[PDB]
RNA sequence: CAGUCGCGUAAGCGGGGCAUAGGAUCACAAGAUACAAAAAGGAAAGAUCUUGGAUUUUUGGAAAAGCUACGCUAGGGAUAA
RNA sequence: CUGAAAAUUUCCAGUGUAAAAGGUAAUCGAUAAGAUAUAAUUGAAACACCUUUAUUUUUCUAUCGUAUUAUUAAACCUUAAAUUAAGGAACAAUUGUUAGAAGACAGUUUAUGCGGGGCACAGGCCCCAUAAAGAGUAAAUGGGUGUGUCUAAAA
RNA sequence: UAGAUGUGCAUAGUUAAACCGAUCAUUAAAAUAAUGAAUAGUGUCUAAAGUUAGACCCGAAGCCUGGUGA
RNA sequence: AUUCUAUGAUUAGUGUGAACGAAAAUAGAGCAGCCUAUUAAAAUAAGUAAAAUGGCUUUAAAGCUGUUUGAAUAUUGUGGG
């Protein structure tokens, strides 16, 4: 333990749009690794960031970032 | 030894508060006595299992009643235990005088007051089942219910029971293995050596 | 309204104001015992000595 | 200031604040006076 | 390979500590029909030392004693405070009648005797000099047996207990089976202050500190101590019997 | 309280409050007579007694 | 490292305090000295 | 002189040792003082007093190895052949 | 020494591979017999059983760390107008941080005193003489095994 | 017409410093107990000066930056 | 509001030293305010403020900055100092 540590990023917020097995349910929120959105689903249009302006539209807050389901199977 | 070692030795016995013999006698009884033979011959290992089985779950709910027991060594001793059920409808007497358990006989049965009516029940080659049966029915108890938690209890230390009867004999099968396997080079090399 | 000397505030007082008191019953609780501190020293003697501060 | 306020709370400067002040009470905005009997 | 210097020292923040008398509900049921005689409770107190640093090797005088080698038993006026009193001091018997027609019967549950100044008359009344003769249990002054003050006495006959450390851990008895909570609980806290003020006694070093109080019988299970007394349920209340 | 008022509550100055001797020596020994009289004239009611 | 500086703590708790110098092989050091906080003789005790 | 302790019948003596051989500031550390406190209440960092750790030994107190015959400049003959 | 289950602890003697201490006189055997233990023997220490601790060793879990494998399944890299190609591959490469490290390179220091300088040696303080009857008084002057100490006082 | 406005120095000392003040500071409380410190400044000119600037004048070898030349 | 000159100031302050060195305010020169800017711009500002770390500046603040991280919504007390 100590009073300071490595500061970390924990992921980008995104919302799935293809119920993508093994990570969750169609739109379903959850933070996830920058390289695989940024490199596998952002291009295949798997899922999309979830910007301050989404959560509006969409009348969420950011209360709804869920987690990953790793025993997700469609 | 770890604190969670001790935690699962403690709450595996603690099985005092279950369902085989526990209940809540009710406020009539005042005291009981039970006179029987160290060992198990002539009808004896009745009254032995009831002490060591269901007896204890009785003071857990009954804390307040005084359940002693008086050993001999008179293997043919009446194997037979008195309940002093009347209490003179909750009159609280001044029942001051009551032995104290022992080995030898020393405490026998002693006399009720006048407030106080035994009931006699003989148990001699009997099952504690048909004993046990026969102290609820004619004292009049409400018997209490587990929880679902104590329902885990018992599931949970029995599939614990599963894992260590299955490393007992692996375990056991590793070491006559090598006291096995330590003969055979001893009689081959330490055989010789001897010269 | 500034901070202490403000409407409803309340000055806090120096570190060496505050423990003023309990500084001086320390040393009153002190003297009183020193007359039997000084008896159970020059009986005990120099030598055997072993309640020493820390 | 604590000072400052102090100075002119005070009667003995004649201060322009010591008609805050009630015929017992201290100048100072911590200190006070103490009570003086057996308890 | 390696080493440490220290006795290894578990996580109790998962541990199930018990009340005082919510332990005693447990123990008492395993001990149903048991000779209260001769079983004993015991307390083992785990303590964050060092193997290097010394040892602890002194001894404590509890209120009531726990060994059953000296059974005292006193002859008062029956009902008198002094019977009652002696209970609180440890007397395994008290009185006259109950007394005389025990030792008529030629079975003495104890191995000592005692008369009070106000039961001298009596005693030589009931015609038992020859029977406490041969057995050298007759109470007469020369062993200084007849006295006024008990509790004077009964811190000498009776003798002081004896603890030590062996390995991170003291052991030793507080109480028989018969004691009530109320003589049980106060025969603790003179052994933990007695330790708390032989440790700040010793140097300031490695001050042991305990980590926890275990309790168990002769014949129960070792269960953890929490500093409460009173019992959770509100249904139950201290309650004493055999 | 100033702190020399503080040191003269044990008592007046000149002296060192737990220096000087409490009790007389003459004192010391009438007590020391009387226990030894107690004493001889305790064994001589546990001879008379005996 | 065969002498070492020594304080000598007034047990009056007024702070002040004595230095004198004393082998490491002797036992410490008590004395009976005067405190000019409080302007009495009073009991002098080592440090540690 | 004030303060308050010791010894002594007393007068009186005592602010280490018969005398002559142990370095500061700064920084750091431990106690006290109640001085100031960058809006204000506190604090931090400062100030005053006491005290401690030095081959600071080039000891009024720099953290510091050589070659030049490839040599250069300013000077001295205030010191050589 | 993250924790669980289980098990293991051999100098001679000793019924025998005694882990240690505290406590125990009884425990086990579905109803008939006997096995344990206490006793007695051995030893410095004597055993069932209930506990609480110590040493060591397996599997499991947890944490670290290496090792290998897959990747148009569009990280990145290489060839390639630059591809549903080939290969490498979570390495490499680069950025930041951290540690080590070449007089390879840079700045500076290496002093002063001395019957010239170099080499060597010397640098504070104390006592005596030189010192000429106050004090002071120099020299690579002469004496000295001089000195960076000791000392809380009592049993 | 009137009002205000424009550095500074001195006029009170004392202490590390404030409070304080013809008194202040040390005395861990204070107190003629002791010791130290109290009374014409300001501006200008003439001249001589300290300090910082080239600083009374002349004189290096060398160091750094940018350019020039095979 | 900005800019220029003088005073403040061999000051506060920094630095072991050698030295380095503000601001408020004052005086003078000029004076001008705006977003519909007298030339054509904002839907009031997020990888920003800020933090850790490496540096610059510097009095430790503020200000500049590479790397890794990363806020809030207005005096009905939100944000900076
Ligand atoms: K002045
Ligand atoms: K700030
Ligand atoms: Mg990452
Ligand atoms: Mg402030
Ligand atoms: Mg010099
Ligand atoms: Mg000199
Ligand atoms: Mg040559
Ligand atoms: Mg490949
Ligand atoms: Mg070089
Ligand atoms: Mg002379
Ligand atoms: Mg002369
Ligand atoms: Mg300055
Ligand atoms: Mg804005
Ligand atoms: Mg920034
Ligand atoms: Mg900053
Ligand atoms: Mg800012």
């Amino acid at each position: 333990a100590s009073h300071r540590m490595r500061l970390q990023d924990q992921g980008v917020v995104v919302r799935l749009l293809e119920d993508i097995p093994k990570f969750g349910r169609k739109h379903a929120i959850f933070r996830i690794e920058r390289g695989r959105m940024r490199n596998e689903w952002f291009p295949k249009n798997k899922a999309e960031y979830m910007t301050p302006a989404r959560f509006q539209e969409l009348g969420l807050t950011r209360d709804a970032i869920g987690e990953v389901d790793r025993s997700f199977v469609i | 030894v770890g604190v969670i070692r001790r935690l699962n030795v403690v709450r595996e016995l603690l099985n005092i508060r279950a369902g085989p013999g526990a209940a809540l006698l009710p406020k009539e009884v005042t005291k009981v006595h039970m006179q029987f033979a160290h060992r198990i011959e002539e009808g004896h290992m009745g009254p032995r299992k009831f002490w060591r089985e269901n007896l204890p779950k009785l003071k857990y709910w009954n804390p307040a009643v005084p359940m002693v027991i008086n050993r001999t060594t008179d293997q043919k001793g009446p194997a037979v235990m008195t309940i002093y059920f009347r209490d003179d409808k909750d009159a609280k007497p001044s029942s001051t005088p009551f032995p104290t358990s022992s080995a030898d006989g020393s405490s026998p049965a002693p006399k009720p007051a006048q407030g106080e009516r035994i009931v006699t029940i003989d148990m001699k080659n009997r099952n504690s089942s048909v004993i046990l049966k026969e102290f609820l029915d004619k004292t009049g108890a409400v018997a209490v219910q587990p929880t679902a938690k104590d329902e885990e209890e018992f599931r949970e230390f029995e599939d614990l029971h599963r894992r260590s009867e299955i490393d007992r004999e692996r375990i056991r099968k590793m070491n006559d293995a090598k006291k096995r396997e330590k003969a055979m080079l001893a009689k081959a090399m330490s055989d010789a050596q001897s010269i | 309204r500034v901070k202490g000397t403000g409407v409803g505030e309340k000055v806090k007082g120096h570190k060496h104001e505050r423990t003023l008191v309990a500084k001086m019953e320390k040393r009153r609780e002190a003297m009183l015992a020193m007359p039997d501190l000084i008896r159970e020293w020059k009986k005990v003697g120099k030598r055997n000595w072993t309640k020493f501060p820390k | 200031s604590r000072w400052d306020i102090e100075y002119y709370r005070d009667p003995a400067h004649r201060g322009y604040l010591s008609h805050q002040l009630a015929p017992g009470e201290s100048p100072s905005l911590y200190f006070k006076v103490p009570t003086g009997g057996e308890k | 390979k390696k080493q440490y210097k220290f006795f290894k020292s578990w996580d109790l923040t998962g541990q199930q500590q018990f009340s005082l008398c919510d332990a005693m509900r447990y123990l008492r049921a395993v001990e149903v029909g048991q000779p209260p005689l001769s079983v004993k409770y015991e307390v083992h107190v785990k303590l964050r030392t060092k193997k290097n640093g010394p040892v602890v090797r002194d001894r404590v005088r509890l209120p009531t004693p726990v060994k059953t080698d000296t059974r005292i038993a006193v002859i008062c006026p029956e009902g008198s405070a002094l019977q009652e009193e002696a209970k609180n001091l440890g007397a395994v018997m008290a009185g006259e009648e109950t007394l005389f027609e025990a030792i008529r019967s030629g079975n003495f549950p104890f191995n000592k005797l005692l008369c009070h100044t106000e039961s001298e008359g009596a005693l030589r009344k009931a015609n038992v000099g020859k029977l406490l003769g041969p057995k050298g249990l007759m109470p007469s002054g020369k062993t200084k047996t007849i006295t006024n003050n008990l509790e004077a006495t009964f811190r000498d006959m009776i003798g002081m207990d004896e603890y030590r450390e062996r390995n991170g851990v003291v052991r030793m008895a507080v109480g028989q089976l018969g004691f009530t909570p109320k003589q049980l609980a106060e025969n603790i806290r003179v052994f933990m202050a007695k330790i708390k003020s032989d440790i700040g006694k010793l140097d300031d070093t490695t001050p042991k500190m305990v980590e926890e109080v275990v309790l168990s019988t002769t014949h129960g299970p070792g269960m953890s101590l929490n500093a409460e007394f009173a019992p959770t349920d509100d249904k139950i209340k201290p309650e004493d019997l055999e | 309280e100033t702190n020399w008022e503080i040191g003269r509550l044990i008592g007046d100055p000149g002296s060192v409050p737990g220096t000087e001797k409490v009790g007389s020596r003459k004192a010391k020994f009438r007590a020391r007579r009387r226990r030894r009289n107690t004493f001889l004239l305790g064994i001589k009611e546990r001879k008379l007694a005996k | 490292s065969r002498i070492i500086n020594v304080r000598l703590i007034s047990m009056a708790m007024t702070g002040y305090f004595y230095t004198f110098t004393r082998p490491r092989t002797s036992l410490p050091m008590s004395m009976l000295k005067y405190d000019p906080i409080v302007r009495r003789k009073v009991l002098f005790l080592e440090q540690k």
